[PDB]
């Protein structure tokens, strides 16, 4: 379901930007620095829009990457080729699945579910 | 590309010519082949007195 | 691909314009000719270059006002297709090679006394080239003039020598003419004295609250046009009819005339026009339009006098018309000859006679029998193609020359840049023809004017824009009663007629090569690049078979609604062929339902069809000449329909034609109005929350706009007429794209400004027209800015709407919460790069607009800023530190070009304006006010002034 | 820097629209025959000076201050509000080849 | 990496154009135009001649702030290369051998104020059609305007007395 997510977000984020127009002048709705002056309005939804799927689709793609660090060591463990593995392994950061790790892995897994309901709503 | 530094330029230069001029054009005087000089923004004031013929 | 931009060279001069300073434009005052009367206009140069064409305050028929072609010429001369080199069978050559074949074939008319020269020109009204041709005809005195031009005045002259036995000009004073009654006269469309006309009819019904008077107009035509939009009282009759209705309304008055049989509405028109009249002596004037014919002109100048209003409304003049003569005559006498093998050589200058010419004439056939023909066309116009040794003519832009405006004013066709591709002025081939070749057109027309006027003379008329010793003295004429009393006075019948009209952007079809006419949507019908056969919705279901009852239409206010869903699935057989058999021909050309049109009537447009305009229109609409005679060039006998199905695809900017029962237009009446001018305001909202008062109320707080300058529009609806001379301005002003057909049929028109029309009340089949313009309101809480993400729409400090072409990304949210809708779209690349004279024509003062971004209207501000900048330039210059703009100072392009005066533009806070005066009227309203928006252009509802015997 | 530090050329005997219009006027080849028809006749580095205004062909200068033509700048109201070309186009009165001083952002402007 | 509406079709003042033949989207006068509401009546306003002879007169009289407009013109459009003070003396007459002419001679001090407008209009002398000739005062009309150019007569005037 997280995967569909993800690129599901990857297939709308192309229409914002194919939309346009205009559309290699999409960063103008980014508050960067410019030798102009000009800022976003923040008063439209559009600018809302561009901050929401920026947080959405980095929020989701973190927390799909922490929910897949056990089973891409897994992975490396069972990868018996040694070119898989260290592919894998440096995927996994060496888990190395113990105590003192599994306690911050579900606090954290849990503070990023409670922050990303609000997220995606 | 640092801002460029022209030369300085040559002695000779306008200013000597135009600030002769300008003291010549006040403080009154007499010239060579007349009686007396009369400063500029004074003389101006003569010619409205005096006037130029119109049509 | 580096460097941010490219090197971007500059060429200046080599010897510097005298009075000329680098970046500031020029104006100078030269004449532009419609159907031959001259107009006289204030035509701007950038740095040598005409760019925009506005009123010239100081000539008659022009007080500050412009048609759409003034405004269009600019374009007509910067097209890619105009003529360029002489052409002596399709072969480039020279003009001396043309000058020798022309002196040697005069040499052989110089045997005889010029029996084989004969010449064709249009309306001339030019006193130069008048004398020139005199003089030409003193020295071949065998030789003719014959003029003729598709839209000409033959019926005026005609009825004007039936009734006083000599050429006379009919001049109206519409000022003091309380009552107006108009006998299919279009005298509120692009014709002779058209500006004028609109001016003080318009005037005239400007209402206030210390306002007591207001005329009213009575107008009695086949098909709807401009003038029945503004009349109090509009009557469907058939064009045949019109005829036997004047004498009708002859016999009426005691006058001498002839009773006819007609319908009930009709008989009840003529008791009011009657009624009316008589008690209005002096004060009122009966206009016969130029399609009429000619008994209906002199039965109008009979009842005129009669009735006292000669010398007070209806004044007489001598002809300003050079040779005033039945042109359609002397085309017939023209077409015998060339039959006969009499003419030896033809010199045409203009007019296209192939193409405009009717078809029972026959012009390309019998142009064979001419051995050598000669045209000078502007364009490579079809009579040019077929015929041999054609001359590029100067633009009206870049020549010189003189012309004579109705009531006679005799003003200069001043250039403003030498000829682009060459080509000659129709005085510089009739002096060659003189024997006097190379001749200048400067000294051809300055020699002329002079010895009669004098330098001096010459010099004021080329510092204003009229000469004052030319003008048509006033004569008084006698009125023969015996001859306008022993007239047939012809009688409808034979069935179905055909009404042949000039279309309202094209005109003789000269300008089916102008983007912005073409582009231009047309008054009541909407269509663009297209021609259709307009008639009513019941003469279509007769006519064609359609399965709609027509009778569903009828109804009160009850069933309002449920009519006007009706009327949007009766719009659905719009594009259906229809094979017309009129005298020998059939044109299958594309239906169109008008409501307004009389029964059993189709008016055909004209100026379509042609096949060597330019690459715009080089096959656009079907040519109504062919099935045009020469017996009646206005009205139709009898024809077959014969419906063919086999649709084509017909184009419009509206698809709309009825307001969904809301607050879009507002309509009085002028006896209540005078007690209350509030009336309109206090209802509707009564209707809509029970109170007289709207208590809207607001969460923003906006900005305060008390100290400083805020800029105001107001649209007054009693004057506005549907000209179209708005919109093609504010292209002309603008840099407004033109798209294809292809590209409106999708909805993608660029546009600022555009007229709608609304076709509402009972029967819809005899509906009031209500136009109004609308343009961006500027809301002071503006929607459109609270969306773009970019902030590339903001609020100006004079509370302006600032949309900046540069930063819009193209999100295209700012015109969905636009309520108005008058935002446009760059959906595509619009603008032309490639073509070097339409980069030529654009102005320079607004940006160019690419593919993805948003435009709308902008109250011109380009000249906002120059006013602003000039104030504050003229307040450091004294010391002042004021900054203080005059009223009129600035004049957005829609305001100049408006003839009416609809359109007035000006600060809101300064209570002294024009705008703040007319925005504290008690029926000044802004569209769409329950949506807080708060416009600052506001609209002035419509009064009308009803007669007391149609009403009740 | 030879014609307004040496000779002594005024700015606005040569760009004379300046405090006119929104355009400083390209002086044209009349102002540079004014002097050179007897100035340094038939030298090399005025040979295309003298190739125009003999013919009419322009001299094509290169711009330096460039504008993306959807700003609008306005030299006359600058000038006439108190704004010296010291602090837009630096010190063009020594400049033996003009360049640009600083980037026309909109920042500068602002 | 953008050139959007940096570059555009329109003709700005002095771009380049390849449509006309000298290369240039500005265009010279037309020959006998003339702008709306300026007449050109005035004999003296734009020419120094009654009856094709000098008058010594000027055609409005003389103001002190038409004294000041004269020799704001005069220094910037005359002063160089034909004197700061009227005498000639200037750095352009050292490079060029231009010795420009002095007001102060006896000859122009003679002179009518009409021969002075007519100077600086079209310039001291054409080439003769025989034996060569060249213009050395090369005129100034396209640069002045004409009651700018009765300010510089006056202002000379008023250098003339200033000397005497
Ligand atoms: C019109 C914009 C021009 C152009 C294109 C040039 N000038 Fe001048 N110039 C003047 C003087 C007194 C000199 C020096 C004389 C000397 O060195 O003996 C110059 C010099 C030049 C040069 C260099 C010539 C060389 O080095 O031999 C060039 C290329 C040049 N100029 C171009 C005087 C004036 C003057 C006031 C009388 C005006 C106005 C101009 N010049 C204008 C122009
Ligand atoms: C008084 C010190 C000034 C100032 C402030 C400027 N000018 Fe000149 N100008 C002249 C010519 C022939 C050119 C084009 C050739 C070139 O640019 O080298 C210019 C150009 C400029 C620029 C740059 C133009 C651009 O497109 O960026 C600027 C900023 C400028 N000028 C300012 C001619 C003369 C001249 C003799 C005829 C005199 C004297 C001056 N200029 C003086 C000044
Ligand atoms: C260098 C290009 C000059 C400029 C700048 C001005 N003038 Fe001049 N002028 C110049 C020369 C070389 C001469 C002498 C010509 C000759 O054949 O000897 C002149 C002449 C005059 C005169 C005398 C006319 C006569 O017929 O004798 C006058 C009155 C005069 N010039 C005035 C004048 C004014 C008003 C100027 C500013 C517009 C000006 N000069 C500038 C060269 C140059
Ligand atoms: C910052 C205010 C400003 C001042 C004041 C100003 N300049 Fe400009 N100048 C500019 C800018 C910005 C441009 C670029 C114009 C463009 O790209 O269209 C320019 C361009 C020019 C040009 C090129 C021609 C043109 O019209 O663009 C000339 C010449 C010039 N300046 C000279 C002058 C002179 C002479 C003065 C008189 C003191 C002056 N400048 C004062 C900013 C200024
Ligand atoms: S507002 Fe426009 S359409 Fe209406 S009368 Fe004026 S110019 Fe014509
Ligand atoms: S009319 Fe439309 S575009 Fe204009 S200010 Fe109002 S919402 Fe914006
Ligand atoms: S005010 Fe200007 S931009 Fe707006 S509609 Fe009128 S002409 Fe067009
Ligand atoms: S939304 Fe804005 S980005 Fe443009 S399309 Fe409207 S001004």
């Amino acid at each position: 379901a997280e995967a569909m997510t993800l690129f599901a977000v990857a297939c709308a984020g192309l229409y914002p930007i194919l939309h346009l127009g205009r559309p290699w002048l999409f960063y103008w709705l980014i508050p960067y620095p410019n030798t102009h002056g000009m800022w976003p309005q923040f008063r439209s939804a559009l600018a809302w829009d561009v901050f929401a799927i920026s947080t959405y689709a980095t929020v989701s793609l973190v927390f799909w990457l922490v929910g897949l660090i056990p089973d891409f060591a897994t992975l490396r463990d069972r990868a018996k080729n040694i070119w898989v593995k260290r592919l894998y392994g440096i995927a996994a950061l060496g888990w190395r699945g113990s105590a003192r790790h599994w306690h911050r892995y579900e606090m954290a897994s849990i503070l990023l579910a409670g922050l990303s309901t609000p997220l995606v709503v | 590309p640092f801002t460029p530094q022209p030369a300085p330029v040559t002695g000779n230069t306008y200013r000597t010519y135009v600030n002769d001029a300008r003291t010549l054009l006040n403080s009154y005087g007499y010239t060579m082949e007349g009686k007396v000089h009369i400063p500029i923004d004074r003389a101006m004031d003569l010619i409205v007195e005096r006037g130029l013929p119109v049509r | 691909a580096c460097t941010y931009q490219p090197r971007q060279y500059i060429a200046p001069f080599d010897r510097q314009p005298e009075g000329r300073v680098p970046g500031i434009p020029q104006y100078f005052a030269s004449t532009l000719t419609l159907g031959g009367y001259g107009t006289g206009v204030l035509v701007r140069s950038n740095e040598g270059r005409p760019t925009k064409v506005e009123g010239n305050p100081r000539h008659p028929a022009s007080l500050g006002g412009t048609d759409l072609f003034a405004q269009a010429e600019i374009l007509t001369m910067y097209d890619p297709d105009r003529s360029t080199t002489v052409l002596r069978q399709g072969v480039p050559s020279t003009w001396a090679e043309f000058t020798t074949t022309l002196g040697n074939a005069l040499t052989a008319a110089r045997a005889t006394q010029g029996a084989g020269v004969r010449l064709l020109t249009t309306t001339i009204t030019s006193p130069s080239l008048a004398a020139q041709i005199e003089q030409f005809l003193q020295a071949y005195p065998q030789a003719r003039w014959y003029q003729y031009e598709p839209i000409n005045r033959d019926n005026v002259v005609a009825g004007a020598r039936l009734a006083f036995g000599r050429d006379v000009t009919t001049r109206y004073d519409l000022s003091a003419a309380q009552v107006v009654v108009s006998l299919d006269a279009d005298f509120l469309a692009p014709g002779p004295g058209f500006v004028a006309y609109a001016r003080a009819f318009a005037e005239r019904r400007k209402v206030r609250k210390d306002s007591t008077t207001m005329n009213r107009l009575y107008v009695v035509e086949a098909s709807p046009s401009t003038t029945g939009t503004a009349a109090d009282h509009r009557l469907p009759l058939r064009a045949d009819a019109i005829a036997a209705f004047t004498g009708a309304l002859a016999n009426e008055l005691g006058v001498g005339g002839a009773p006819a049989t007609l319908s009930p509405k009709a008989e009840e028109f003529l008791r009011a026009i009657a009624r009316d009249l008589e008690e209005h002596r002096g004060q009122s004037v009966v206009i016969a339009g130029d399609q009429q014919p000619p008994i209906v002109h002199a039965l109008a100048h009979l009842i005129n006098a009669e009735l006292g209003n000669v010398g007070q409304t209806v004044f007489y003049h001598e002809p300003v018309e050079a040779r005033p003569t039945n042109q359609t005559e002397e085309l017939v006498a023209l077409v015998s000859e060339m039959a006969a093998g009499r003419v030896e050589t033809l010199i045409m200058i203009g007019g296209n006679p192939v193409y405009n010419a009717p078809g029972d004439l026959r012009f390309a056939d019998r142009m064979a029998s001419v051995p050598l023909t000669i045209h000078l066309s502007q364009f490579v116009d079809e009579t040019s193609a077929r015929a041999t040794w054609h001359i590029p003519q100067a633009h009206p832009l870049e020549s010189w020359g003189d012309a004579r405006a109705f009531d006679g004013t005799a003003s200069i066709v001043q250039p403003l840049i030498e000829p682009l591709y060459g080509g000659k002025t129709a005085n510089e081939l009739l002096a060659a023809m003189l024997g006097q070749p190379e001749a200048e057109s400067y000294d051809l027309v300055r020699s002329f004017w002079l010895e009669q006027i004098g330098e001096t003379g010459w010099q004021v008329a080329l510092a204003n824009g009229v000469i004052a010793e030319t003008v048509a003295p006033v004569i008084e004429p006698t009125l023969n009663e015996g001859a306008i009393r022993a007239t047939p006075i012809p009688q409808p019948g034979d069935g179905v007629e055909i009404v042949f009209r000039p279309d309202p952007s094209l005109f003789d079809g000269f300008y089916a090569n102008n983007g912005w006419l073409q582009e231009l949507p047309r008054p009541l019908t909407k269509l663009v690049w297209d021609n259709a056969a307009l008639m009513s919705p019941r003469t279509a279901i007769k006519l064609l078979g359609l399965p709609f009852n027509a009778d569903r239409l009828i109804g009160t206010e009850a069933d309002d609604r449920e009519r006007q869903q009706y009327l949007e699935q009766l719009s659905k057989v719009n594009g259906t062929i229809a094979r017309i058999e009129y005298r020998g021909g059939i044109i299958e050309i594309p239906i169109w339902l008008l409501p307004g049109h009389a029964e059993d009537s189709i008016t055909l447009n004209l100026g379509y069809g042609r096949t060597h305009a330019g690459r715009v229109g080089n096959n656009v609409g079907i040519d109504v000449y062919p099935i045009r005679t020469s017996d009646s060039p206005w009205f139709g006998a009898g024809a077959r329909v014969t419906n063919t199905g086999r649709t084509y695809l017909l184009v419009s900017t509206q698809d709309h034609w009825t307001l969904e029962g809301r607050d879009i237009y507002r309509v009085g009446e002028f006896k209540k109005f005078k007690e209350d001018p509030k009336y309109i305001a206090k209802e509707v909202y009564q209707e809509e929350y029970g109170r007289e008062t709207p208590n809207y109320q607001s969460l923003q707080p906006g900005d305060d706009y008390t100290g400083r300058n805020a800029w105001g529009m107001t649209i007054n609806l009693n004057a506005c007429i549907g000209c179209n001379a708005c919109v093609v301005a504010c292209q002309a002003e603008n840099n407004i794209a033109v798209v294809g057909k292809d590209q409106v049929s999708r909805g993608r028109e660029m546009h600022w400004i555009r007229i709608d029309r609304y076709f509402a009340g009972e029967d819809l089949d005899n509906p009031s027209i209500y136009m109004m313009p609308v343009n961006c309101m500027q809301c002071e809480k503006a929607p459109c800015e609270v969306v773009c993400p970019v902030a590339a729409t903001v609020h100006d400090y004079e509370g302006l709407n600032n949309m900046v072409y540069n930063r819009c990304v193209g999100t295209k949210y700012c015109s969905n919460n636009c309520p108005y809708k008058v935002r446009r779209f760059n959906f595509l690349q619009y603008s032309d790069t490639t073509t070097e004279t339409f980069k030529l024509a654009f102005n320079p003062d607004v940006t160019v607009r690419i593919r993805g971004v948003m435009e709308k209207c902008t109250y011109c501000v380009q000249r906002i800023s120059g006013a602003r900048i000039a104030a504050k330039r003229a307040a450091v210059q004294a010391g002042q530190s004021s900054y203080v703009i005059s009223d009129g100072a600035i004049q957005t392009a829609c305001e100049q070009a408006c003839p009416t005066g609809a359109i007035v533009f000006g600060d809101i806070n300064d209570s002294n304006s024009r705008v703040a005066k007319w925005k504290a009227e008690g029926h000044n309203y802004g569209l769409l006010g329950f949506l807080n928006t708060v416009p600052r252009t506001t609209y002035l509802a419509r009064v009308r002034n009803p007669s007391e015997e149609l009403e009740k | 820097q030879l014609h307004v530090n040496v000779v002594g050329i005024d700015c606005r005997y040569c760009h004379t629209s300046v405090d006119q219009s929104y355009f400083a006027n390209i002086p044209a080849t009349e102002t540079c025959m004014t002097c050179h028809s007897q100035i340094k006749t038939y030298s090399p580095l005025l040979e295309k000076v003298r190739e125009s205004y003999a013919t009419g062909k322009p001299i094509e200068w290169v711009k330096v201050y460039d504008l993306p033509n959807f700003v609008y700048f306005n030299h006359s109201i600058h000038v006439n509000k108190g704004i010296g070309c010291s602090t837009c186009h630096g010190q063009v009165n020594n400049m033996p080849v003009v360049w640009q001083q600083q980037a026309l952002y909109m920042g500068w402007c602002l | 990496c953008h050139q959007d509406m940096y570059d555009q079709q329109k003709y700005t003042t002095y771009e380049p154009s390849s449509f006309f033949a000298d290369g240039r989207s500005s265009r010279p006068n037309v020959p006998g135009t003339t702008p709306f509401e300026v007449v050109k009546t005035d004999e003296f306003l734009y020419t120094g001649l009654i009856d094709g002879q000098e008058v010594d007169a000027m055609p409005f009289p003389v103001t002190k702030d038409l004294l000041l407009r004269g020799q704001l013109k005069y220094n910037i459009y005359c002063a160089v290369c034909h004197g700061e003070a009227g005498y000639g003396a200037s750095m352009v007459a050292e490079r060029g051998g231009i010795v420009p002419a002095n007001f102060h001679q006896q000859r122009l001090r003679e002179a009518p104020l009409s021969h002075f407008f007519v100077v600086i209009t079209n310039g001291v002398y054409r080439g003769d059609p025989e034996n060569g000739g060249y213009q050395s005062m090369y005129g100034y009309a396209s640069r002045i305007t004409p009651e700018d150019r009765w300010a510089i007569a006056a202002y000379i005037r008023a250098l003339q007395l200033s000397q005497n």
